[PDB]
């Protein structure tokens, strides 16, 4: 503990690389000796406090307690204090930066994690905490020019039952643009809460369509996760048009977002209750427009995302077991946009019932005319569908014959 | 068709701003908007204005509710809300259906200091809604919970706001204490907790000068709450005479300016519910009639 | 196609500003524009940048030449012109054809006093044109 103490006084080093070495070596120290150390909080009172025009009065030591949560260490084993609350509000007062390089705060990413800290193990401080913290957090937005979105964004996924008072007034005030900040507010909306029922009148405004594809890859997934998390109660008159650009996110570059697309579609087909063919309901349009993308989604270049639909279509959802009904269903599965690959996909779907057969321990004739053989080779992308049997490689389980058929069939028309 | 089409075109044309950096490039177009909207003075043009301006795809209020990077849009609010405030009761027979959209339209962000130019009408528009729509279905229904959450949080902020919005907060809390239905019979008691000491604080305890707006707001808030919880059962000699003397103390002009709302709360409650406090008259003399 | 498409998307996405009244709401997006344009250091990405940025339907220079209510756009010039000034000779082998459009792009209005932040590069861009294009047909012809 006293060896730690000096670093606890002096973790700071102007060189960032040696700072990372210091953080990593203390991490290893607490990773090996976790059962021989304790944590005196008076040593850390000033590791977060201070008062300067912008920052770092008596504190750069923030990763100190960040290591505590990251590696499974309970807090407040030593006793608390009536004014442990200043440890919160003083760092909240560190908002007033003018920093030019996308950090936005020395106000801790970790500071808000008290709600996570003290929920499973109950200490009563958080209840008096939250009210005043929120009071000053709503107040100091007009203190000096800096943003308080991060003061919710980095504390997201912490105490969901009360994580929604902010939106109650922010929605009238900071619907988001501006790139990275837009993604931060997306991650802000990612919190799951009941606090909104009539908000879909916002999406009754159109342009949540082109903004969906503003910046590539993972940034925009919360936009579709919006519909994902509000699926159960909807009457999707407008998801008709909202899924139309999603028809074109096959055309729009993404892979993880396309996976979320496919999950959305898989829920849709099952959960408008497709077999519930009500004579009068309006879902007939969305039936065919959803099938319009559900069929073609197999064309996507990600082989894993191809398999995630290959196994999906093979469930009892649409594809039966009876052979000729199976032919008709796949016959019914044609779409004009899949003609390039239809042959390979048809044979792929057909041969899976051969891929599962209990007669595999029954090779063709099995009569032992020859003696034995085995071998394996590998020299660099490769391929894998080989195996050796009881007879020479002449006679193998039937899989060795069927599997290369569809393997080549996916390639040569 | 000249009369109707003239205003129709003069409104449809000026449906987009060009707010940029130039000489008074953030106020003049909105000034023209207001000064051309004011010409509407006939029932036909009033109906046309209520149809166009209170639309959802276009109009002043739509982009007022959509302009949120609104530092230089504070002047736009300064013009439009201060015009529509007088507009809603100068000629307001036609506009029944869209007071809910007006309530959706009002909004609030500002610097904490001495002034910002929309701190007068920000809740005064809702005060005009209170005056205009009274006992009707336009109220007691539409999300009074959001107001008594956010503005109760505003009162618990304890005077971290300037004068102009603090008056309006006290006044609107007092008047929302009059809309009885469906909410907050249990939270109504907290009003006295402040209104007992703060009214004494404002006016004659010279720690802070008896300037008119804070006094008027505190009195108006303190007054409107006794519209219900009738004092035919209890508290007539407790909370209907020792705040009534406070009402008398506030009605007399602490300075000769004697603005509208400084005595208006007391006289309004006198005209409305003087029938509630009645045991006081057994000894109270009415010789103050002169 | 990752190398080319990364810069292509990072330029095409950030093709519109939202200049309004907020905390530093007139400088940060343009700073990101400049700091993402600077990553172009190979001949292929340099050609792609010269094709995209020096277009007429989109690019920094088009709206620089079109933003004229430009009080808060002086910071946009302060960033973009001071970046393109170094950009034109740090890596300028590819950009022959559009120096005339650059000459069309420079422009001038300011307060008469001690400073305004675009008074350094306003004609220094034309000075770089003088240095870059010397005796060539890009000069002695264009107005």
């Amino acid at each position: 503990n006293r060896l730690l103490n000096f670093l606890m006084k002096h973790v700071f080093h102007p060189k960032r690389a040696v700072f990372r070495h210091n953080l990593e070596i203390i991490k290893t120290l607490v990773e090996c000796w976790k059962d021989c150390l304790s944590i005196p909080y008076r040593l850390i009172f000033e590791k977060f406090s201070g008062k300067d025009p912008n920052s770092k009065d008596n504190s750069v030591g923030i990763q100190l307690l960040g290591i505590v949560m990251a590696n499974d260490l309970p807090p407040y084993d030593p006793q608390c204090g009536i004014q442990s609350s200043e440890y919160f509000q003083a760092l909240v007062n560190n908002m007033s930066f003018v920093r030019y390089k996308e950090v936005y705060a020395a106000a801790a990413e970790v500071l808000g994690l008290i709600l996570r800290y003290v929920m499973e193990r109950k200490n009563i401080l958080e209840e008096s905490l939250c009210e005043l913290v929120a009071k000053q957090l709503k107040q100091h937005q007009n203190t000096m020019e800096d943003k308080f979105i991060v003061c919710l964004n980095k504390v997201t996924k912490s105490f969901p039952p009360l994580a929604d008072r902010f939106m109650n007034a922010v929605f009238f005030l900071l619907p988001k643009f501006h790139g990275v900040l837009k993604t931060l507010c997306l991650e802000v909306v990612l919190c799951r809460v009941e606090g909104m029922t009539e908000l879909y009148f916002q999406l009754k405004s159109k342009d949540f369509v082109q903004v969906m594809r503003h910046r590539d890859d993972e940034r925009q997934k919360v936009c579709l996760d919006i519909i994902y998390k509000m699926m159960p109660k909807l009457k999707p008159v407008e998801l008709r048009e909202l899924l139309n650009p999603v028809v074109e996110f096959v055309s729009h570059p993404s892979t993880t977002c396309r996976e979320q697309m496919y999950n959305i579609l898989m829920w849709i087909h099952d959960n408008y209750r497709d077999p519930e063919s009500e004579t009068d309901n309006d879902s007939q349009e969305i039936f065919k427009l959803a099938k319009d993308v559900l069929i073609q989604g197999l064309i996507d270049e990600n082989p894993g995302l191809q398999l995630i639909i290959r196994n999906f279509w093979s469930h009892e959802t649409r594809l039966p077991s009876n052979t000729l009904d199976r032919l008709l269903a796949l016959n019914s599965l044609y779409s004009p946009k899949i003609e390039v690959h239809f042959l390979s996909l048809a044979t792929n779907f057909l041969l899976e019932m051969t891929s599962m057969s209990p007669d595999y321990p029954n090779p063709m004739f099995e009569h032992p005319l020859s003696e034995c053989e085995f071998q394996e080779y590998t020299i660099d992308v490769l391929y894998r569908s080989y195996r050796h049997g009881d007879l020479p490689d002449i006679q193998i389980k039937h899989s060795s014959l069927i599997t290369p058929l569809q393997a080549v069939a996916q390639r040569d028309p | 068709a000249g009369v109707r089409c003239s205003l129709l075109r003069l409104q449809e044309t000026l449906s987009a701003a060009d707010r940029c950096g130039a000489a008074l490039a953030g106020h003049q177009l909105i000034r023209g908007l207001g000064q051309e909207c004011v010409l509407s003075s006939s029932p036909a043009v009033l109906a046309l204005q209520t149809s166009l301006v209170f639309s959802r795809d276009f109009g002043l209020l739509v982009f007022v509710r959509k302009s949120l990077n609104s530092i230089e849009f504070r002047e736009c609010r300064e013009e439009i809300l201060k015009f529509l405030c007088i507009f809603l009761e100068k000629m307001g027979q036609k506009i029944a259906p869209y007071s809910v959209e007006i309530k959706n339209t009002c909004t609030s962000v500002y610097t904490k200091d001495r002034a910002a130019k929309c701190k007068i009408p920000a809740l005064d528009l809702l005060i005009k809604l209170l005056q205009t729509f009274r006992s009707s279905r336009l109220m007691d229904e539409f999300k009074i919970g959001e107001l008594f959450s956010k503005f109760y949080g505003e009162l618990a902020l304890k005077k971290k706001i300037p004068d102009t919005v603090l008056e309006k907060v006290y006044e609107l809390l007092g008047l929302l204490g009059e809309v009885h239905p469906s909410e907050m019979i249990n939270n109504a008691e907290n009003l006295f907790r402040a209104f007992l000491g703060e009214l004494k604080t404002q006016m004659t305890s010279a720690v802070r000068e008896p300037k008119l707006p804070v006094l008027a707001g505190c009195l108006k808030g303190l007054s409107s709450l006794l519209c219900n919880f009738t004092k035919s059962m209890e508290e007539d000699p407790q909370t209907s005479r020792e705040i009534f003397n406070f009402v008398l103390k506030a009605i007399r002009p602490q300075i000769d300016l004697k603005r509208y709302a400084v005595p208006s709360a007391g006289l309004r409650l006198f005209a409305l519910h003087a029938s509630q406090f009645s045991t006081c008259l057994l000894d109270n003399y009415v010789s103050l009639f002169e």
